[PDB]
């Protein structure tokens, strides 16, 4: 299932994650972060 | 509460305070509108 954070990590843009995380319009869940960290570790995005 | 104040000041490493504010309210748990987030994000943390 396509979401926003995994598409941001597939790109290299940080500001999209900045705005999506710091923006208070939608409260963030846990499954999105727990899945996307796995894709962050593999492609060497420190 | 004199005992618990002496506990917090003496044993644990906390310094004695200068100002005690107390947030005391209930919104019920929806997401708040944006200028309340600006208020608690600018006024009660920078001053604190």
């Amino acid at each position: 299932y396509l979401d926003e954070l995994r598409l941001a990590v597939a790109w290299n843009r940080v500001d999209i994650a900045q705005s999506e995380l710091f923006r208070g319009d939608i409260q963030w869940r846990s499954f999105h972060l727990e899945a996307s960290l796995m894709d962050a570790l593999l492609n060497d995005r420190p | 509460p004199a005992a618990v104040y002496s506990l917090v000041t003496r044993t644990w490493g906390f310094r004695a305070p200068n100002l005690v504010v107390s947030v005391l309210g209930g919104s019920g748990g929806p997401v708040l509108q944006t200028w309340l987030q600006d208020l608690l994000r600018r006024g009660l943390v920078r001053a604190a």
